[PDB]
């Protein structure tokens, strides 16, 4: 599952509720240190409410397993990620994903 | 046919090339060389601490660099660019190496969890003490004097290595070696030495930037000559017998 | 003993600087004893002690002197910045003197004047350097513009040393002359170790020390008078890497033919260490050889399944990473991945077989040499075995092993494709 790992946690208890834009500023990663995604290079913090199934539930479950201002190393898996299908052209089949997640605000 | 063969040509992805721009970093060391030749060994146990002030991305990417875990220069060299392991011209680059940056050791982009409670990066006002272990390599360090267990075996110390510290831009740190300049908040533990015994004469020790080829010259392009180290002969001091 | 040098415990304190010998110290630790020593040996001269020193031409014994060729950094400028026409002039100062040579190279470890791709000369010896030795000009020292220049049209390579036009034994201006322009000449600055230089291409006429004397009125241009940019320079490098298909070795060739087969080998005495790195990672129990002739140790080989990172090509053989998990105790754990073949081998017995699935057995000639490591997180390898021989047919190079390099399945016969080199 989402084997969350903290980096620089803040209050540690401001967990996200339903209909709360997790203002995530992550830097998506793969195994081997091969980058596949980034929000810091964009300067566009990722935003998603809970439950609506925009992102893979790695982000949803990790965010739910996460507080405000919590820099964390998320670890998604192929079951929750694109899996044996893979986002084509970028992601191959059967991939384990990593995210330098850092939730900031909830609106 | 264009859209068909577009969406046929894209999903191969062994054709699809990859590029990854990386920050330019810089290694550093004090003027002390190890030079610990067995037979007339002066010390086998050193100790120094690295105090810090700022490690944040001020106008930059958060992918910074600040490491201290000693690398194998029999496998590493101080060049400003190169290496198939995503670059990062600093400490812990070569596979025959590690590097301590608060939570982990990255032996050639192979994550190795170092055992310590409250794993956190080299954040503001977090000291990083150094310790030496050679004969059975379990090279201790400590971050604010807490047990950084799970130390590294089979780091190639066949002979010696070098004292190192790496730092990206947006960094503000201080050595702690001795005298006024080492205000040892955590002293050398039993069987260690505050690493200023080899304050050799003729010069006050200082940084070296890991034998740089050319600093930011301004007058004219100074072709600074080839120097390997303090001695062109070898890496060793002279106990006369 | 460990007089204050017991590294672990230090039962007693007051370690001194004297532990490092009187080389580290000076005579200040020695004024007390050396005067009595000198009194003693003074009266030993009062005995009649006759003892001349050994390291003196009279008692001719000094035979420990020789040079040191290493890291001869050949500073250059860019091939894009090369010149083919018009007069050109760049100053080269000198901080030191020694095995340091400057002039104009050509696009072509072998230093200036070793071959037909440069023109230079030395201050250490005052002699031209183009494919041999030839006296010219005069030596120099620290604080000396060499004042390198060329006229590319009628081939007048001159060197204006602080305005002092340097001349050959005949007393003529031109050092080098009647040289084909070809593919242009670039400024160049050889420096052996402990030899320093500082060059001013054309970045500022004020920084050009002695240019109005001999560069301005002679029509001789700075090398970067028009460059509104930081001109580039670079060096012959230290680590060896892979860029080039040589095909111009002392004698080594490359071909392919069917089990696969190639053609190889030199006859020059290959005492030194060679290199190899295959270009194409080919892919269509998994017995595929990498043969080389000098087998049953004409010279002892050192087969090792080994990754990219080296820094040497030398006889320092058998000088090559282990996870160790703590649990807030220091006692290690999880030590299964570690050190992330023998020196026996080949072509009297025949081969160096690759095998694949994870599962590798890289031994010579199918005899169990106790292959230890099956560590493979990821390794894009090409077969780079380097060793010596007595030079008999010095080298060679031969689903199958062409199965763990690309996406298709293991399959034995590799098919015809246009790149295989």
């Amino acid at each position: 599952g989402v084997e969350i790992e903290t980096i620089s946690p803040g209050d540690g208890r401001t967990f996200p509720k339903k209909g709360q834009t997790c203002v995530v500023h992550y830097t998506g990663m793969l195994q081997n240190g091969k980058k596949f995604d980034s929000s810091r290079d964009r300067n566009k913090p990722f935003k998603f409410r809970i439950g609506k199934q925009e992102v893979i539930k790695g982000f949803e479950e990790g965010a739910a397993q996460m507080s405000l201002g919590q820099r964390a190393k998320l670890t998604c898996t192929p079951d929750v990620a694109y899996g044996a299908t893979g986002h084509p052209g970028v992601i191959p089949p059967n991939a384990t994903l990593i995210f330098d997640v850092e939730l900031l605000n909830l609106e | 046919n264009q859209h068909l063969i577009c969406d046929n040509l894209l999903p191969g992805r062994d054709l699809l090339l990859q590029t990854r721009l990386v920050n330019h970093v810089s290694s550093m060391r004090p003027n002390i060389f190890l030079g610990v030749s067995e037979g007339s060994a002066q010390y086998k146990k050193w100790y120094y601490e690295l105090m810090v002030d700022h490690t944040e991305p001020f106008v930059t990417a958060e992918a910074t660099h600040l490491r201290v875990g000693w690398a194998s220069t029999e496998g590493y060299s101080p060049y400003p660019g190169g290496g198939e392991e995503w670059g990062g011209n600093g400490v812990g680059d070569d596979l025959f190496s590690y590097g301590f940056d608060g939570l982990h050791l990255w032996s050639g982009c192979i994550a190795r969890t170092v055992s310590s409670p409250n794993q956190h990066l080299l954040r503001t006002d977090d000291v990083i003490s150094c310790c030496l272990d050679l004969s059975a390599p379990s090279i201790s360090f400590r971050i604010n004097g807490q047990p950084v267990q799970g130390m590294f075996e089979n780091f190639n110390i066949d002979g010696l290595f070098f004292p190192v510290v790496s730092f990206s831009a947006g960094i503000k740190v201080r050595f702690l070696l001795g005298g006024r300049h080492g205000e040892f908040k955590f002293l050398p533990p039993p069987g260690y030495a505050a690493c200023y015994e080899a304050v050799l004469p003729k010069e006050k020790l200082k940084v070296e930037h890991s034998r740089e080829y050319k600093q930011e010259r301004t007058y004219t392009r100074d072709l600074l000559g080839p120097t390997v180290s303090l001695t062109q002969a070898a890496f060793t001091p002279v106990p006369v017998d | 003993q460990g007089w204050t040098y017991g590294i672990q415990q230090d039962v007693k304190n007051r370690r001194n600087p004297r532990l490092v010998p009187y080389t580290l110290l000076d005579d200040r630790t020695k004024k007390s004893n050396k005067d009595s020593l000198r009194e003693a040996v003074r009266t030993l001269l009062g005995y009649g002690y006759h003892l001349e020193a050994p390291d003196q031409d009279h008692a001719s014994r000094a035979e420990v002197c020789s040079g040191t060729g290493e890291r001869f950094r050949i500073f250059r400028a860019e091939k894009t910045y090369a010149v083919k026409a018009g007069r050109w002039y760049f100053e080269f100062e000198a901080v030191t003197a020694g095995d340091m040579r400057v002039g104009w190279s050509r696009p072509g470890d072998l230093e200036l004047g070793s071959d037909d791709r440069a023109f230079a000369f030395d201050g250490f010896k005052a002699q031209r350097w183009h494919q041999g030795n030839e006296h010219y000009g005069r030596s120099w020292q620290a604080g000396d513009v060499v004042g390198c220049m060329v006229d590319m049209n009628e081939h007048t390579m001159m060197f204006t040393l602080n305005g002092e036009i340097l001349l050959d034994d005949s007393g003529s201006e031109l050092a080098f002359k009647d040289f084909d322009v070809g593919d242009g000449f670039i400024p160049v600055c050889s420096l052996g170790v402990a030899q320093v230089g500082r060059m001013n291409f054309g970045k500022d006429v004020s920084t050009l020390k002695y240019f109005t004397i001999c560069g301005l009125q002679e029509g001789y241009e700075p090398f970067a008078v028009n460059t509104n940019r930081d001109i580039t320079m670079w060096l012959s490098k230290r680590l060896p890497q892979f860029l080039q298909v040589p095909s111009n070795h002392e004698h080594i060739e490359v071909t392919r033919i069917d089990v696969t087969q190639k053609s190889f080998g030199s006859q020059n005495n290959n005492t030194d260490i060679m290199f190899y790195r295959l270009s194409m990672p080919i892919e269509c129990t998994y017995y595929y050889s990498v043969r080389i002739f000098p087998g049953q140790e004409p010279a002892n080989v050192w087969v090792g399944w080994i990754t990219s990172d080296f820094h040497q090509y030398d006889t320092g053989f058998d000088l090559d990473v282990t996870v160790t998990l703590g649990d807030e105790k220091g006692k290690v754990h999880e030590s299964i991945k570690r050190s992330n073949p023998g020196q026996g081998r080949n072509n009297s017995n025949g081969l160096e077989i690759g095998c694949v699935v994870g599962l590798l057995t890289f031994i010579a000639n199918g005899k169990e040499l106790s292959t230890y490591y099956q560590v493979e997180p990821s390794t894009k390898l090409f077969p780079a075995v380097f060793a010596q021989a007595t030079s008999p047919n010095v080298f060679q190079f031969e689903g199958l092993f062409k199965s763990e390099h690309k996406n298709p399945v293991p399959q034995c016969p590799p098919r015809l494709h246009v790149q295989f080199l």
